[PDB]
Parts: C-alpha cells; sequence; structure tokens
C-alpha cells in the first residue's frame, strides 16, 4: 500500500518542563517538551516570549538542564522513548538560531525488562555523571568528561529490582544517589555512592529507613539543608541520616502529590501538585546553630489553591508559575501574597490550549457551507470538555467531567455525548463538583428491572455514566440521562434502523465490577430525543460488554465481549438477533464498508468479515496473523485496512489461487507514528491524494492519512531519501530509525508510508538546499519549482 | 482495576505501553483455571516442544513419530494450516529441540546419536553433528548463533561451533560416568551454563573451565532451567518436589509441593511463567499440570497456584510464551495442550473453574 | 557532535558471582 501521513495539529499536551539559562547565561528560559516538540521561551516580565521550537525524531522521555564547569550556559540532555540520548547546546550567532548536538548515542540494552515505574533520568548536581533507570535491576551511568571523544556508559547492578523513585543528593563529596524502592517488607529509602573508577555502588552516607507504604516521590534538598524529602500519600518525611522529621498534614490526604518544583534556590519553598489540580506550598524552616550550619526545624504544607491538573510545575519569576498539563489546558498562574475572597493565592494569568487526550471525535458540517468541522472529546476529569475545530480555530465547551463517546444527530440538531464523573460513596454516591451531567436543563435516571437480582464501601471512587444531549448551536446540555449504578457506557451510535423512520441514540453499556476480569452483563438501550425529551424506546440485555456498535445497512452490528453480533430492528421496535461470530478474544473495534466488517481485537490484530445477505450469516474473509495490541482500526477502502497498535505504530493491511493465501491480510505498510491513536474518522477540514482519514491521539495531536498512487509514492520516497541527507536532525537521530516500526517483539523499517511532515519541511529550507535536494531527480529532469508545486499541492489537503 | 474496561479507559487516557503488562499480570494472577485447546498432527508421543525466540511466533515440536513439526501458532489455533514438517527426519525418538537467536535455524536431537540443524525458512537440512549416544539437551548460545551445547547419555556435555562443522571436533565442557539429562546456557551470561545430571545433581559450569564446575547445587536432577534474567535455577528431581536455587547460594531457595504431584516414571521438563518469572510450572504422573507461585518473601511451598487438568496421560514438557501468556504442554499422548488466560476458537474451561 | 555515547559491555552477573563467592571466605 501507498499512504501519506501529516499532522494537522501538533501535539499540545506538555510532557515535561524545565527552567534554566539555556539560550543565554543572563536570560531565564522555559523549555517545554510536548511529545516530539521542544519549545524554548524566554521568560520576560511581559509574559513568555517564544524563542524557538524544534522537532525531535523521538518521544522526549527525559529532559534535564545541566551546566558542567567551563560552560557559559546550560546544556540540555534529552533521552527519547527509543533510547536516543543527546546533549545539546544552544548557539545564536547573528540572526541564525540553531541547536548544536554536543553528544549523541543510543543507550538501549540488548537485554533487560523496562521498569514498571518508567524511564528515569537524573544528573548529578556537580555534573559528574548522568544516571538512567531504564530496566529493572540495572542503573546506567554516563560519565561527563568533556576532555574526551567517548562517553563510556556502563551498567551497575541494583540489588533492588522495583525502584519507585531516585534522585542525586546534594553536597556530597562523591556522587550519591538516594532512591525509594519496594520489597516484600514494604517501601524503603536507601542511599548508594556511585564509584566511577570501580563502576559500582558503595555504602551510602546514611543507612536505609522505612518510609510510607505509598512513598513515591523523592526530592533532593539543596544546600545548606541537604538530605532528601520523601513524599507519599499520608505523610511527608525528611531524612539526612541522624536527622529524621515527619509530618502528616491532613490537607494532602484527599489526593496524591504527583509533581514538585523548587521555588527558592536554597530549598526553602517547594511547589507540590496533586492529581485533582490542587497546588500546595511545602515550607522548610531553618535554625542557625551557634557557629555552625543551619538545620531543618519543621515542615509546613499550605494549600496555595487550585490549578489545572498538572503533569509538571515550574516556577518562572516574580511569583509566576507554569503548570504543564496532559489532561487539561496548560496554564500560567500568579502566586499572590494575599489571598482573595475565596482564600485562594492562585489567580490564572494565561491558558494554553490542549486538545489531548482526544478519546473520540466526529466530523460534522454545522454551518452547512461544505467545510467540515471536528468535534472532539478532550481532557478528563474536571478538565474534560468538547473541542470544536475548524480551519486552525478551536472553541472550548467545558464539561467538568470525562467525555467518552460523541455522535451527531442532524435530524435532532444535537450531539449525544457519553460522559463519566467520579463520585464518593459518602452515605450512596453524593458528588465531587457540579458538571455538565448535573447542570442539565432536564435530567432522567435509568429505571431498568434487569440486573436487580458487588459489594461497596464508605470510601470508594466510582464512575457515574451519563448520556448528554447537547444543542449544536449553543452547546448547552439540553438533557442528561444517568445509567444504572456500576454501569459504564462504552459505545454510542446514532442511526435509523430497519423500516423505522425515526433516528435513535443507541448506547451499549456493560455492568462493570472491579473484581471481575470481564463483564458478564450488559445492555443495548435505544433512546429517542423527541420534542426536548429523551425517552427509552427499547432495551436489550446481553451477556457481556458492548464494546462497539455500528449501523449495518439498517441493522445493528454490536460487539459483546468476544462475539460480533448482528441484530435487526423489528416492526414492534425490538432488536432481534440475526447472526453471530465468535472467533475472537475481544472485539473492541468495528468498522464497515458495504457488506464488509473490519474487527479490531485486543491482541490479535484485525479481521475482515463479510455479511452474506443470501445466507444470513457471517464469514471470515481474511485475518491478519501478526498478533499486536490494537487501539483503533479504519477501512481506508475496499482493499486497504489501516490500524493503530498500542506501541505508537500504524500498519496498513491488504486483502491479498490457493484459498489459504487468499485468507491472509498482508501487512503491506508499517510506520512509527510516535503517538497513541485513540480515534479514527473519515472527513476533512478543508474544502495526488485519494481519501482522507483524520485520527486523534492521546497527546492532543490530530493527524491526516491519505492514499497515494505508485508514481506519487515513488517520487515522495525519493524526496524523503534526498531530504534526510540534507535536513540536519537535532540529536543526530536517523529519520529511518525514528520511523521504523518498533515493538518489543520485532523492529522493522517503515514501508508504504510517506512522512508528510518531512516532505512539507522541504518548503522551509533555503534555496541552495532546495536545489541540491532536487538534483538528477528522474522523464524531464525535475527542478526546484516542480517539487515546490508538488509539495504545496500536498499541503493543500489540510 | 481488575476489569478490562478500566484498563481500556486508562490506556486510552494515558496511552502508555506499560498498562498492557500490568493488565496481563493481573489477569493471570486472578485466574483459577485456563482456557484449554488441543493441537493435532503428531502420530506418537511428543517429547520436545519449543516456542520460537522473541515472540513465540512458531512452535517446534518432535517426538516418537521422528518428524520435526513447525506449528504457526496463530494459523494453527484457527485451524487454517497444517504443521510444516521440516525435511530431514531422525532415525529414532526426538528428545530435544532448539531455535537460534533469530529463529532462522532449528537444532533437533535425540536417540539417534545425531543432531540435525534445519533451515526453517526453507525447511531443509543444513547440517548434521554426530554423537556417541542419545542426546537429551540442546542449548544455543544467546550471543553466538553458531555455538550450541549438547548433553548426551554417555555423560558428555559438548560445545559445538557449526561454523566449523566439516572438521568435527566438539569441545567437551563436561564428562561424567552418568547420563547428562539437561544443559542450558545462561540467558544473560553466555560463559555460564547449567547442567542437570542423573547422578551428580545440578551444576553450574564455566566455558573457560572445561572440567571443574563453578558450583554444585544441593543428588539427582533430570531438568534445570534458568529464568529470563538468569539469576535463578529451577530443577526437577527423580522423586522429589521441584526446587528453586539462587545462582550463587548453593542451597535450596524453595521447594514446591502439592497433593497428588509425583515425578518418577518419565523424564519431564519445567519452566518459569509470568513476565518476571514469578511462576513455576511442572507436569506430574497424575496427568495434571501444576503451577506454583514463587513467594515474594523468602522452605516448602504447599498448594499449587493452579492444577490444570485435561491431559489424558503423563505430562512431560511445559513451555511458556510470555508475550501472549500462553502455555504449551505435551507428554505421552500425541496431542499438544494449549492453556491461555484468553479465549481461543474451540476452547474448554474458563477463568473461574 | 564532539562526542558519542557507547554503552560498553560489562559482566554484571559474573562480577556479582565472583564478589559473592569471595565474600564467603570467613
Amino acid at each position: 500500500s501507498y499512504n501519506y501521513v501529516v499532522t494537522a495539529q501538533k501535539p499540545t499536551a506538555v510532557n515535561g518542563c524545565v527552567t534554566g539559562h539555556f539560550t543565554s547565561a543572563e536570560d531565564l528560559n522555559l523549555l517545554i517538551a510536548k511529545n516530539t516538540r521542544l519549545e524554548i521561551y524566554v521568560v520576560t516580565a511581559e509574559g513568555l516570549r517564544p524563542v524557538k521550537e524544534v522537532g525531535m525524531y523521538g518521544k522526549i522521555a527525559v529532559m534535564e538542564l545541566f551546566r558542567p564547569k567551563g560552560e557559559s550556559k546550560d546544556l540540555l540532555f534529552i533521552l527519547t522513548a527509543k533510547y536516543n540520548a543527546c546533549i545539546l547546546e544552544y548557539k545564536q550567532s547573528g540572526e541564525s538560531i540553531d541547536i548544536i548536538t554536543r553528544a549523541h548515542g543510543n543507550v538501549q540494552d540488548r537485554i533487560g525488562r523496562p521498569s514498571e515505574t518508567g524511564i528515569i533520568g537524573i544528573i548529578d548536581p556537580e555534573c559528574r555523571m548522568i544516571g538512567l533507570r531504564l530496566y529493572d535491576g540495572l542503573f546506567k551511568v554516563i560519565p561527563l568528561d568533556r576532555d574526551n571523544k567517548e562517553l563510556k556508559a556502563f551498567n551497575i547492578r541494583l540489588e533492588e529490582l522495583h525502584v519507585i523513585d531516585v534522585k542525586f543528593l546534594y553536597g556530597c563529596q562523591a556522587p550519591t544517589i538516594c532512591f525509594v524502592y519496594q520489597d516484600p517488607q514494604g517501601r524503603h529509602v536507601k542511599t548508594y555512592e556511585v564509584s566511577l573508577r570501580e563502576k559500582e555502588f558503595n555504602k551510602g552516607p546514611w543507612k536505609q529507613e522505612n518510609v510510607e507504604a505509598e512513598a513515591s516521590m523523592v526530592i533532593a534538598v539543596p544546600e545548606p539543608f541537604g538530605g532528601a524529602i520523601i513524599i507519599g500519600q499520608e505523610s511527608i518525611t525528611y531524612h539526612n541520616g541522624d536527622k529524621y522529621l515527619a509530618i502528616a498534614p491532613p490537607i494532602i490526604k484527599q489526593s496524591t502529590i504527583v509533581c514538585h518544583n523548587r521555588v527558592d534556590p536554597n530549598g526553602s519553598r517547594y511547589l507540590l501538585g496533586d492529581m485533582e489540580g490542587r497546588l500546595f506550598m511545602l515550607l522548610l524552616e531553618k535554625e542557625e546553630q551557634m557557629d555552625g550550619t543551619v538545620t531543618l526545624k519543621d515542615l509546613r504544607v499550605e494549600l496555595l489553591g487550585e490549578t489545572s491538573i498538572a503533569e509538571c510545575l515550574t516556577y518562572l519569576d516574580n511569583g509566576v508559575v507554569f503548570v504543564g498539563s496532559r489532561l487539561g489546558d496548560s496554564q500560567l498562574v500568579k502566586l499572590n501574597v494575599d489571598s482573595n475572597e475565596q482564600g485562594s493565592y492562585v489567580v490564572a494569568m494565561e491558558t494554553f490550549t490542549n486538545l489531548g487526550p482526544i478519546v473520540d471525535m466526529c466530523v460534522v458540517d454545522l454551518e452547512r457551507q461544505g467545510q467540515g468541522q471536528l468535534v472532539t472529546c478532550s481532557g478528563a476529569f474536571k478538565e474534560g470538555s468538547l473541542r470544536i475545530i475548524r480551519n486552525l480555530h478551536i472553541r472550548t465547551v467545558p464539561l467538568y467531567e470525562s467525555p467518552r463517546k460523541i455522535c451527531y444527530q442532524e435530524v435532532s440538531q444535537c450531539f449525544g455525548v457519553l460522559s463519566s464523573r467520579i463520585e464518593v460513596q459518602d452515605t450512596g454516591t453524593t458528588a465531587l463538583r457540579p458538571s455538565a451531567s448535573t447542570q442539565a436543563l432536564s435530567s432522567s435516571v435509568s429505571s431498568s428491572k434487569l440486573f436487580s437480582s458487588h459489594e461497596t464501601s464508605f470510601g470508594e471512587e466510582v464512575e457515574v455514566h451519563n448520556l448528554l444531549i447537547i444543542d449544536q448551536h449553543t452547546f448547552e446540555v439540553l438533557h442528561a440521562h444517568q445509567f444504572l449504578q456500576n454501569e459504564y457506557a462504552l459505545s454510542l451510535v446514532s442511526c435509523k434502523l430497519g423500516k423505522d423512520p425515526n433516528t435513535y441514540f443507541i448506547v451499549g453499556t456493560a455492568m462493570v465490577y472491579p473484581e471481575e476480569a470481564e463483564p458478564k452483563q450488559g445492555r443495548i438501550v435505544v433512546f429517542q430525543y423527541s420534542d426536548g425529551k429523551l425517552q427509552t424506546v427499547a432495551e436489550k440485555e446481553v451477556k457481556g460488554a458492548v464494546y462497539s456498535m455500528v449501523e449495518f445497512n439498517g441493522k445493528l452490528l454490536a460487539s459483546i465481549n468476544s462475539t460480533v453480533r448482528l441484530y435487526e430492528w423489528t416492526t414492534e421496535k425490538e432488536l432481534r438477533t440475526e447472526c453471530n461470530h465468535y472467533n475472537n478474544i475481544m472485539a473492541l473495534y468495528l468498522k464497515t464498508k458495504g457488506d464488509f466488517i473490519l474487527v479490531g481485537d485486543l491482541m490479535r490484530s484485525v479481521l475482515l468479515l463479510a455479511y452474506k445477505p443470501m445466507e444470513g450469516n457471517f464469514e471470515e474473509i481474511a485475518r491478519d496473523f501478526n498478533p499486536n495490541w490494537m487501539s483503533a482500526v479504519e477501512i481506508l477502502d475496499d482493499d486497504n485496512f489501516l490500524g493503530a497498535e498500542n506501541a505508537f505504530n500504524l500498519f496498513v493491511c491488504q486483502k491479498d489461487t490457493t484459498d489459504e493465501e487468499r485468507q491472509h491480510l498482508q501487512e503491506v505498510g508499517l510506520f512509527h507514528l510516535g503517538e497513541f491513536v485513540n480515534v479514527f474518522c473519515h472527513g476533512s477540514l478543508v474544502m495526488p491524494t485519494q481519501g482522507s482519514v483524520l485520527f486523534g491521539t492521546v497527546n492532543g495531536m490530530i493527524g491526516l492519512v491519505t492514499s497515494l498512487s505508485e508514481s506519487w509514492y515513488n517520487l515522495l520516497l525519493d524526496m524523503q531519501n534526498r531530504l534526510n541527507k540534507v535536513i540536519k536532525s537535532v540529536g543526530k537521530i536517523e529519520h529511518s530509525f525514528w520511523r521504523s516500526f518498533h515493538t518489543e517483539r520485532k523492529t522493522e523499517p517503515a514501508t508504504g508510508f510517506i512522512d508528510g511532515d518531512l516532505i512539507e519541511s522541504f518548503l522551509d529550507i533555503s534555496r541552495p538546499k532546495m536545489q541540491e535536494v532536487v538534483a538528477n531527480l528522474q522523464k524531464r529532469e525535475a527542478t526546484a519549482d516542480d517539487l515546490i508545486k508538488v509539495v504545496e499541492e500536498l499541503t493543500r489537503i489540510h | 482495576m481488575r476489569s478490562v474496561v478500566g484498563f481500556l479507559s486508562q490506556r486510552g487516557l494515558h496511552g502508555d505501553p506499560l498498562l498492557t503488562q500490568d493488565f496481563q499480570r493481573r489477569r493471570l494472577r486472578g485466574c483459577r483455571n485456563l482456557y484449554k485447546k488441543d493441537l493435532l498432527g503428531h502420530f506418537g508421543c511428543v517429547n520436545a516442544i519449543e516456542f520460537s525466540n522473541n515472540g513465540g511466533q512458531w512452535l517446534v515440536s518432535g517426538g516418537d513419530d521422528r518428524r520435526v513439526l513447525l506449528w504457526h501458532m496463530e494459523q494453527a489455533i484457527h485451524s487454517r494450516v497444517k504443521p510444516i514438517q521440516l525435511k530431514g527426519e531422525h532415525h529414532s525418538n526426538i528428545f530435544c529441540l532448539a531455535f537460534n537467536s533469530g529463529n532462522t535455524k532449528v537444532f533437533s536431537g535425540g536417540n539417534d546419536e545425531q543432531v540435525i540443524l534445519h533451515d526453517v525458512e526453507s525447511s531443509e537440512t543444513l547440517d548434521v553433528f554426530a554423537h556417541e549416544d542419545a542426546v537429551y539437551g540442546l542449548s544455543v548460545s544467546p550471543v553466538n548463533d553458531n555455538i550450541f551445547a549438547s548433553s548426551s547419555d554417555d555423560g558428555r556435555v559438548l560445545i559445538w561451533d557449526i561454523r566449523e562443522s566439516p572438521h568435527g571436533e566438539p569441545f567437551c565442557l563436561a564428562n561424567y560416568p552418568s547420563a547428562f539429562h539437561s544443559v542450558m546456557f545462561n540467558p544473560v551470561e553466555p560463559r555460564l551454563l547449567a547442567t542437570a545430571n542423573s547422578k551428580e545433581g545440578v551444576g553450574l559450569w564455566d566455558i573457560r573451565k572445561p572440567q571443574s564446575s563453578l558450583l554444585r547445587y544441593g543428588q539427582s536432577a533430570m531438568s534445570v532451567r534458568f529464568n529470563s534474567n538468569g539469576t535463578q535455577l529451577l530443577a526437577l528431581r527423580r522423586r522429589l518436589p521441584p526446587v528453586l536455587y539462587d545462582i550463587h547460594s548453593r542451597l535450596p531457595v524453595f521447594q514446591f509441593d502439592n497433593q497428588g504431584y509425583f515425578n518418577s516414571c518419565t523424564m519431564k521438563s519445567c519452566c518459569f511463567a509470568g513476565d518476571r518469572d514469578q511462576y513455576i510450572l511442572s507436569g506430574s504422573d497424575d496427568f495434571n499440570l501444576y503451577m506454583w507461585r514463587i513467594p515474594a518473601d523468602p522452605r516448602v511451598v504447599n498448594g499449587a497456584f493452579m492444577v490444570l487438568k485435561g491431559h489424558r496421560s503423563i505430562v512431560n514438557q511445559v513451555r511458556f510464551n510470555p508475550h501472549t501468556y500462553m502455555i504449551c504442554s505435551s507428554g505421552v499422548e500425541k496431542i499438544i495442550k494449549i492453556w491461555s488466560p484468553y479465549k481461543q476458537p474451540g476452547c474448554t474451561g474458563d477463568l473461574d473453574g | 557532535s564532539e562526542q558519542i555515547i557507547v554503552t560498553e559491555k560489562t559482566n554484571i552477573l559474573l562480577r556479582y558471582l565472583h564478589q559473592q563467592w569471595d565474600k564467603k571466605n570467613a
């Protein structure tokens, strides 16, 4: 297959953020890592001044600013999710800004199990080494001897396999590492001394001590305090050896501290951010001993206020704090000495859009002008909302809960949105905050006799699921229908069935209990939104979870656990089973094109079924026999089937004489997107390339996949090969390595996919670069103008 | 959350490829039974089964019928194709099989004083290595595809380099008067090997010390297996419970027992299960397949995590695919059992029993 | 790039075994 992939909207979620003197020794810089993008801003008193953005051939998993001796300004260490490590310097000569790679190399190990807690990257305060935790039982050390041509990275064995967190201690003669780990006894904090000469670990300055059962964060307090702060779920402790200081502030009991940042350079104040957007200040009181060093007296935690759910925090200047968020919009807030009428010391200054995570989306023509618009379910928890995107203008409709599915009814002029809100079983389940499902003009509650014939507790967070009918013009929540207790709504479709001239909202729901591996009960509920009221037209009970549903030529095609079922809408308004297909583990995703059905499985890739009108049954037309974990499937056309798998890869299969080979779906295209694709849809935001498929990912990235002809694909592949030899990659990563299909099982180069971002970068290069890129290319000898026209035509698609 | 809908929601919300391993681990942890399936195509007892390296895409099996069959697990499960019979058959029972690092070749040996190196891509015999007695063990060096170890009944553990086959001079790593029953390279340290001997127990050997074993754990051992990281040894003994050793301790870290388990009348094999090898699998003479969980806190572990029933005769070989959390077991009967936490076409049983 | 990062191969398991067996000489 021949396909073309571009990004209509670059990733918006903030994966990391650091502050330091990167562009110059004088100005203060904020560096934000957004998956593959790296944004450099200069912190001025007028706000944030963007100074640069660089694309990265990799997912930035670690980003640390450090400055060894002899450097005028900080260097930047980046490790990618594919284990490309690089040390970068920012040089600005005249009016030309460029990022120079000072060091680069791959630190992947042939063997090793990636850690459950993830990749950890730390740098010694004196810049003696870089410590990486990539696999259980090993700790990689990269020496930082600049007067050398080779940085010899080596592994050191860890007696503790499950390390929770790790930092480098301050004010140590030899590089000391303090980490919280777990063993059958519980969680412990321990310290080692990293010996480069012997390449090993020696006894730490202070002995291990038992920490909280849920201790998860380690903070290395700078001088003069020294030591470490262990933050868990119920208490905050401070360790410096003979000195131990614990506090148990009740305020932090209602959530988990997830991020931290150091405000004062001497460690006096820290900013802490938890999972529900609360911002705290951790204080460290000091006492000056007589003719001696200062020592900690106490720890005080005060609730600064409420922000967006922070993935990371960074204090910029004059009380300004940047809150980088994954599940909501990023933010610049101000810390005020005096609280407001609500007792909040945080006032929002600026907000930065974040469409991620895009869990579902639809393409609708609301203005009826022939140009499509994308309505996406973005965010989660209080940060969840609807995003309306047009040609790139974005409008936000806050929901204050998690939206799951969205489907548009043109006849009713409305949207049906499945939403979820967290509630506490405070005696039933009361609330957590006002949201869309609780502030609807009208509301209703499910009254179903089924499932009446599973324990609870006083404190338990439970999901309450609602179907919201939302007007398409004002986007007000016209109606909210609440489903049964412990019932999760997983799928939502809007269609007309059979000979019935009415348009319905069909919801598939599963009875979810934490103790069960898979649901044993579920419902398909058909509502009709008529004259402002949402009545339950029909209700069908199924023995499983209705993961997906589509309309199949006037019939309902549902996925109940591992079965793909086809129902028909009877004259008496009742779904009747027509046929079943059982050869699945779990049919998560369903698509359709005529009589063909593309079934996505949890771990067995894609399957192609065909409905037999003359036989009234299914048949397995083809199956893809490479087992990979699927997140989304799409039918590009009758022949090609696109799919996305959980390791950030896209693959295109084809319906390939002997009957055995005809029943195999050959993976004719492979690509490493670097994004977790949640949703696929057919449509375009604008009105060589045939077709148009928009996909939405977890990082708030919207991408476009189209089909190419053989000649166009050949020309663009030649252009890619010629560009890779001209475009200077940041970190010196090979584009071929970056785009290679990567999985824990197998790794292969990309085939049948054109990186449209690389192609569109061809317009931004200098004229000499353009001319030497197109040299002896293909026919009439192509010049720069022809390829410029081709690339502009390609760009016109989005 | 143990339910799968919670896992799907979390994965779609965070999009990290680390919730999959947690989901599969938690699914296996809560199982009280496994989905059962059969594989047909062998005319006699199956004596050797091996999953292909780096994914378990293929399953190479061999036994009394003298044929080396190569099952495509995905296609075989859906009953789409029949096993590929590699060209080149043994003259007697096949006792051991092995892949190389890449699954580009297959070593097969046993009972005919011969080890045949096949090419799986074209299913053609590539090489032959003669032995003085029946071969029971085959291990391929994890670093070098051209180096492989073999244990024979005469009591010799030899190291062959196929790269210099025509001038056959096997390097004898060990020589004892008793029959060596198992040999395995260390997955992370190729210079270290583990050998199971009929009258000398379990031994740890160095490739640079061709006569003195580094360590002697404990003596009668029929099978010894390293874990994925090569820091533990699981050993099966002629009339004793399975025993787990640390690579350095020399003393039994654990022993595993359960009511009804017995290992006396057939040469069996064991394996580790789970993503971090926290499970012990072993067949028994009562036709059941026992699965224990290695205690996290360190000596007899009584009570199996699972007692998988369904085999009509003694269970000898057990192998585990961690990418799919699949179990392939074989024994005297000519059918190969498949046990999965997930449903497969034409299964039996469930996850609750 | 003025430097490259190469992970030199080391014998973690053998070093651990040698240290453990030399430690048990009391």
